[PDB]
């Protein structure tokens, strides 16, 4: 885990030379060519680059704004192919935010339906 | 208010064969590829269970369209819930939920791709929705409806007329208020509450403990470490004791793959079972017997929890 | 609505006809198992060719070439390496197939629950309230067709738990009080249609004291101009 | 009888609707 160097007597801890997996994220190839490459669980001072828990991803520009998640990184990470277009990385949003109107004395009842 | 806790999810570990049998040989590897495509095959079924891994949870949690947000006024009737919804003041977990968290070579591991705020997130639409607007959320649109006149119906649904619930009211509320802090008393100093999900993470240690403890046996070979196979022997001999290890370490990367992949199995069932429980148990009320713990089902709220999902039967 | 429903009915048949149509990823799932299985069998075939260690991995040549007290030590090498992936081959058939075995376990389920009946489970049959489901069939598997009751447009109305009346608490013996702002009627949960609030509607139980947001209306009693008349 | 059935809707709207007497229980106490 460690070592006590013979000369310094100082400690210097042991971790592995960075490796993992190497992803490519793609749109079709249907609509587009354009990629971009994820290294899984390392550095981009190892290896537009964005680093995130699930790696360092080169390629793909961050953005501030979420959007429902289309295709996953992982570690609340998900990239999709938008305006021209290109490829962008962003948290994933579970969904649009929305609310009930709870007043003690208020219901919502259905007045019309359909059959899907 | 009983707690019935279900595992979801495993580690999402992956195994770099090369680096596990043959790490830094070139003479290793050459041989390792005359056995044919057996990391590829035992790659594919690690990654598939990986994969495998976000789908149970994306079952078990992701049931809702919309994020549904808390009313400002928590005014329920009497009903206090205030621990099993979450606090604004920190991720954002319930007091509850806080409690059953704390209580929880070639290889790495990888991120699931919801992360528990991702899960509180759910978590908490999920119990927006039960509280304020009865199941309507889970059907479709998340229609209001006063707490206490939501549980007229739920009550309706076991053989109890409605006006019992009014009468008794006051009791009800006090009842359910004592009972969440039971709940919390039991989760509280003992971990053993929570064994079920303790023991999916333990035996996948166990697992991933087993196999690189394997690297450092000899199956057969005048040593376990390939660098002094490789350093002492000449070809004609070196390929020999490396083919030994290479059996043996490829042999306990079978047998692992195996394991996990039966252990996986049971997972998937039981996540299968979980998000049937949230379906039928918190997003409406289900008549099935012993399905929501024991007595008459009323109604059920889910909380977060490590690698599984923890449900409050009222 | 009759009507109205036969033509939301035949309009979601044409709409399933063409979600269907051209798009294969609508049966992704059928087709997982399938690529699977014939993954699991290319793979099995391929290894015939490796030599797991041995000189060849053609026996024939090792046949033609090394005398018994070599041969048998190469074709032993053979034998290993094809009998392991027969044996890993089969292990993974048994798992996979206890995969299928647990969903036709289900598939079967569903049809006896969704399709010979009407289950009340939710989630089991598709999103919203289930009516009915027909079952088509489909290759290596089950295609269900699931027919549900979704609310569509909602009203905003205001409700109580109880009518006071004569001192006396009315509850409604199925469905909720509500109010326009001008008057109280009772209706059915799931699909607002006011009805004038009676005898014949509600029950008494208890009294205006004890319930927490009863209001004051007036309960109608229909037998009273019958007697008067 | 009136006590099985409930009034909604009216006679030109239901497809398949037949002509029929239903009973009232009421009436023969009110007139005896
Ligand atoms: C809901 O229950 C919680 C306890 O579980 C209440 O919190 C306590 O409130 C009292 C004041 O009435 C404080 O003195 C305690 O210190 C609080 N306890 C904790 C742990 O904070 C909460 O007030 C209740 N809310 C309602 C509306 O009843
Ligand atoms: C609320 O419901 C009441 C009762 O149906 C409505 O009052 C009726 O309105 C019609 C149309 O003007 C009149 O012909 C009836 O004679 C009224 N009935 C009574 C008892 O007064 C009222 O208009 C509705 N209000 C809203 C906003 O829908
Ligand atoms: C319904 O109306 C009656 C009056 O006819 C209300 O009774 C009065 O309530 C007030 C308190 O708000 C008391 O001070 C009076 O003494 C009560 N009058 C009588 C004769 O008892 C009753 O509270 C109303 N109920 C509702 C739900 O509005
Ligand atoms: C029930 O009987 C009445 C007659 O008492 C029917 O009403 C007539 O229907 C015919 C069409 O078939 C019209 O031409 C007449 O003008 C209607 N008479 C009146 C007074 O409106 C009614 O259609 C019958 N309903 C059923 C289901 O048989
Ligand atoms: C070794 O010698 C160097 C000087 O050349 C000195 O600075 C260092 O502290 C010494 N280390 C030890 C362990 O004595
Ligand atoms: C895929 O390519 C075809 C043309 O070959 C095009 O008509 C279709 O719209 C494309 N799909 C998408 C999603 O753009
Ligand atoms: C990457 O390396 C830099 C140093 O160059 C370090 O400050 C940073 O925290 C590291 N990030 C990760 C994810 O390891
Ligand atoms: C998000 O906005 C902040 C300013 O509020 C800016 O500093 C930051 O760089 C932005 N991040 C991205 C990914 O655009
Ligand atoms: C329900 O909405 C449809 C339009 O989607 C309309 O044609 C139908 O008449 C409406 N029914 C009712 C009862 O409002
Ligand atoms: C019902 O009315 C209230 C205002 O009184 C409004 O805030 C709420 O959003 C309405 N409900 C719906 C479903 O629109
Ligand atoms: C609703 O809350 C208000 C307080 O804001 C209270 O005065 C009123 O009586 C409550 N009504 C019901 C039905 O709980
Ligand atoms: C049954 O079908 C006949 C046509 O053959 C039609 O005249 C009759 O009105 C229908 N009755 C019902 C209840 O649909």
């Amino acid at each position: 885990d460690a070592v006590r160097d013979p000369q310094t007597l100082e400690i210097l801890d042991i971790t592995p030379c960075s490796f993992g997996g190497v992803s490519v994220i793609t749109p079709g190839t249907n609509t587009s060519n354009q990629v971009a490459v994820l290294y899984q669980d390392v550095n981009c001072t190892e290896v537009n680059v964005f680093q995130t828990r699930a790696g360092c991803l080169i390629g793909a520009e961050h953005v501030n704004n979420s959007y429902e998640c289309d295709i996953p990184i992982g570690a609340g990470i998900c990239a999709s192919y938008q305006t021209s277009q290109s490829i962008i990385a962003y948290t994933m949003s579970l969904g649009a935010e929305n609310s009930v109107a709870y007043s003690n004395n208020s219901i919502a009842i259905p007045t019309n339906f359909t059959i899907s | 208010v009983t707690t019935e806790i279900l595992p979801v999810s495993m580690t999402k570990t992956s195994v770099d064969c090369t680096m596990y049998i043959c790490g830094d040989s070139t003479e290793c590897s050459n041989l390792l590829l005359q056995y044919g495509s057996f990391c590829t095959q035992l790659n594919r079924a690690l990654t598939g269970i990986a994969v495998e891994q976000d789908k149970n949870t994306q079952e078990v949690f992701a049931q809702v369209k919309q994020i549904y947000k808390t009313p400002p006024i928590k005014d329920f009737g009497g009903f206090n819930f205030s621990q099993i919804l979450p606090d604004p003041s920190k991720s954002k977990r319930s007091f509850i939920e806080d409690l059953l968290f704390n209580k929880v070579n070639g290889l790495t591991v990888l991120p699931p791709l919801l992360t528990d705020e991702m899960i509180a997130q759910y978590t908490s639409a999920l119990l927006a929705g039960t509280i304020t607007s009865g199941w309507t959320f889970g059907a479709g649109a998340a229609l209001q409806i006063p707490f206490a006149m939501q549980m007229a119906y739920r009550f309706n649904g076991i053989g109890v007329t409605q006006n019992v619930l009014y009468e008794n009211q006051k009791l009800i509320a006090n009842q359910f208020n004592s009972a969440i802090g039971k709940i919390q008393d039991s989760l509280s100093s003992t971990a053993s509450a929570l064994g079920k999900l303790q023991d999916v993470v333990n035996q996948n240690a166990q697992a991933l403990n087993t196999l690189v403890k394997q690297l450092s046996s000899n199956f057969g070979a005048i040593s376990s470490v390939l660098n002094d196979i490789l350093s002492r022997l000449d070809p004609p001999e070196a390929e020999v004791q490396i083919d030994r290890l290479i059996t043996g370490r490829l042999q306990s990367l079978q047998t692992y793959v195996t394991q996990q992949l039966i252990r996986a199995a049971e997972i998937r069932a039981s996540a299968n079972l979980a998000a049937t429980k949230m379906s039928e148990c918190v997003l409406g009320q289900s008549k099935r017997v012993d399905f929501c713990g024991k007595g008459y089902h009323l109604m059920s709220f889910p909380q977060s929890a490590p690698h599984g999902v923890v449900f409050l039967h009222v | 609505n009759q009507k109205l429903i036969a033509n939301q009915f035949n309009s979601a048949i044409g709409k399933i006809q063409d979600s269907l149509s051209s798009t294969a990823s609508a049966l992704g799932k059928l087709q997982d198992v399938v690529n699977q299985n014939a993954q699991a069998l290319n793979t099995l075939v391929k290894q015939l060719s490796s030599n797991f260690g041995a000189i060849s991995s053609v026996l024939n040549d090792i046949l033609s070439r090394l005398d018994p007290p070599e041969a048998e030590v190469q074709i032993d090498r053979l034998i290993t390496g094809r009998l392991q992936s027969l044996q890993t081959y089969v292990t993974q058939q048994l798992i996979r197939a206890a995969e299928i075995r647990a969903s036709a376990n289900l598939a079967a389920t569903k049809m006896s629950e969704c399709v010979l009946g009407q289950s009340k489970r939710v989630d089991f049959c598709g999103k919203g309230y289930h009516l009915m489901s027909f079952p088509q069939s489909a290759p290596h598997g089950v295609v269900f067709l699931h027919v549900t009751y979704v609310p569509a447009q909602e009203k905003n109305f205001t409700t109580a738990p109880a009518i006071c009346h004569d001192g006396k608490a009315h509850f409604p013996r199925e469905g909720v009080f509500v109010s326009n702002g001008t008057h109280w009627f009772v209706t059915q949960r799931n699909f607002y249609e006011p009805q004038i609030i009676t005898t014949d509607n509600t029950f008494v139980s208890g009294n205006c004291d004890v319930v927490i947001g009863i209001v004051n209306n007036t309960v109608y009693d229909p037998l009273q101009p019958e007697l008067d008349s």
